[PDB]
């Protein structure tokens, strides 16, 4: 009645309750959950509980490493792009019908990271054969704390709700085995890792070390000139994200070869075509290596576009798509208040004072973020 | 010639400096501040809250500003002040309409006065609208000024509201 941009969508003060989340059998209801969301509603703070919970419980009784049939939809970083995930869906196709894997970081950077949990464990729930989750770099206690999504689950929920969330990490493989062709992973490889069983012997359930096989296979980078790198060494210290390594052409195609793989598929690291195809392997005549990325224009500023692998019929197809309108939120999700108050008081002070003296681009972004992409202290 | 009442935390000094800053200001003598006079200042037209400051000082709702209601608008301000007094100063900020609480419409249009073409209209309803759901404790859409001290209390932005008279 009093607003003034009448047009824009207001949010549902409603929170959805648990029928209206699950139905009669226990499944959710994604079309509901879905459509709640992306009003930006909010669920009961105990139906969000359920769903992270019984979605935990699932991940829990998974192996670190997944083996996955094709034809898989595979995906890169999402990082609370909750609009863009929407988009993806679209791309890559219906859950109820495609089979999808997610190579991790699901939250921080992106202010919707708490929706596209909830959205992600609703779906697994649903589709606990045929939709898999692994685990990023930011699926921690660590990174959270440092960024938003600590942030972001008090003021939409509770801090009872990010505490739940850190425990449904935990329980997020490390890896999957694609087709038996494709290691698929969120960082790359680890000095400490020879062969598959190396990933099986692991106990991930934890928060990520700061060293060793478990850091390594969610934080490794490729070379940055991989494939062309002037000496056969393997790993070398990663200097960017001040943890684990960079590996190299040579390590990969060690690896490939002592495990009978085709290749590793990986996401971790921002591409302004959503993608990056690494050198062919000379043997196989495949690219040793892929990286997918699935944020357009990443950080509202990268203005890259991302993408997902298709693979179905022997043929990897990558669709690329870009971004999606979404909500405005202050940072650290302020709220009007608080960011404009104190600019009223130095601004009204300031006029008080003054009457009483009347008597005597892709790679620019990148660029810029290269702390970010680094280990929080 | 008749005498003045008002409520301040000045003494008969800081008053009576006060007058001497208020004849200077108005120019024609009229004994009421119009917003012309205040503009008059070079410092106040580069301020974007001048007018909502003019317009909860005049209490009376004339339009100008006379000596009385300059006092008490000061005294908002006064080091002796405490703090819910300076709080419910900046509540009347955006309380444009003055009925105690504040609107959407209301909460929007004032921050549009101050980040003006830094946002696209649609990103400020946005913020404007989840600061209120997050605030609005009792469900009617607008926000009492109970519900105001609730969110800033403890941000003591009340400490930097004081001038020396
Ligand atoms: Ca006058
Ligand atoms: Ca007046
Ligand atoms: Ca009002
Ligand atoms: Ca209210
Ligand atoms: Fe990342
Ligand atoms: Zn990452």
């Amino acid at each position: 009645t009093d607003r003034v941009v009448k047009a824009v969508p207001f949010p549902p003060s409603h929170r959805l309750t648990a029928k209206e989340v699950f139905d009669n059998d226990g499944k959710p209801r994604v079309d509901i959950l879905k459509a709640h969301l992306m009003k930006e509603g909010r669920l009961e703070e105990s139906v969000a509980l359920r769903i992270i919970t019984e979605g935990a419980s699932i991940l829990r009784q998974e192996k670190n490493l997944l083996d996955i049939d094709a034809p898989v939809t595979v995906c890169g970083d999402i990082h609370g792009q909750f609009f863009d995930l929407m988009k993806l869906f679209e791309v890559g196709g219906s859950p109820a019908n495609t089979r999808y894997l997610f190579l991790g970081d699901y939250v921080d950077r992106g202010y919707f990271s708490i929706e596209c949990v909830l959205y992600l464990w609703a779906l697994k729930i649903l589709y606990p054969k045929t939709l898999f989750l692994l685990r990023g770099n930011h699926e921690c206690r660590h990174l959270t704390e440092y960024f938003t999504f600590k942030q972001e689950c008090k003021i939409k929920y509770s801090e009872r709700v990010y505490d739940a969330c850190m425990d449904a990490f935990d329980c997020l493989p490390l890896a999957a085995l694609m087709n038996q062709q494709f290691l698929c992973v969120h960082g790359g490889l680890s000095p400490e890792i020879n062969t598959l069983d190396d990933i099986r012997k692991l106990d991930r359930f934890k928060e990520p070390p700061a060293y060793g096989p478990m850091c390594d296979i969610l934080w490794s980078d490729p070379l940055e000139d991989f494939g062309n790198e002037k000496t056969q060494e393997h790993f070398t210290h990663n200097t960017v994200r001040g943890c684990s390594y960079f590996y190299s052409y040579p390590a990969v195609c060690d690896f490939l070869q002592h495990n009978n793989l085709l290749s590793i598929l990986r996401a971790h690291e921002a591409q302004d075509a959503g993608y990056r195809m690494y050198r062919k392997s000379q043997t196989t005549g495949f690219p040793s290596l892929i990286t997918i990325f699935s944020a357009p224009n990443y950080l509202d500023v990268y203005n890259n576009k991302a993408a997902v692998l298709k693979y179905e019929n022997n043929v990897m197809n990558i669709r690329q798509f870009n971004c999606s309108p979404h909500p405005y939120w202050l940072p650290n999700f302020m709220d009007v208040f608080t960011w404009s108050l104190p600019f009223v008081g130095e601004k009204v002070t300031e006029m008080l004072v003054n009457v009483l003296n009347i008597c005597s681009s892709f790679e620019e972004a990148k660029g810029l973020d290269r702390i970010n992409e680094r280990m929080p202290p | 010639s008749y005498p003045l009442e008002m409520c301040s935390h000045f003494d008969a000094d800081e008053i009576k400096r006060l007058g001497k800053r208020f004849k200077k200001l108005d120019l024609d003598n009229s004994g009421s501040l119009s917003v012309e006079e205040f503009m008059s200042l070079p410092e106040l037209q580069q301020n974007p809250l001048v007018q909502r400051v003019i317009d909860i000082f005049d209490t009376d709702g004339n339009g100008e500003v006379d000596f009385k209601e300059f006092i008490e608008g000061v005294s908002q301000f006064s080091v002796k002040g405490d703090k819910e007094q300076k709080l419910r100063f900046a509540f009347r900020i955006y309380d444009m309409d003055k009925d105690g609480y504040i609107s959407n419409g209301e909460l929007f249009q004032v921050l549009k006065m101050m980040v003006g073409n830094n946002l696209k209209d649609t990103q400020l309803q946005q913020i404007v609208d989840k600061t209120i759901i997050n605030a609005d404790k009792d469900g009617d859409g607008r926000i009492s000024f109970e519900e105001f001290c609730a969110v800033v209390g403890g941000l003591d932005i009340h400490k930097k509201m004081v001038v020396d008279v």
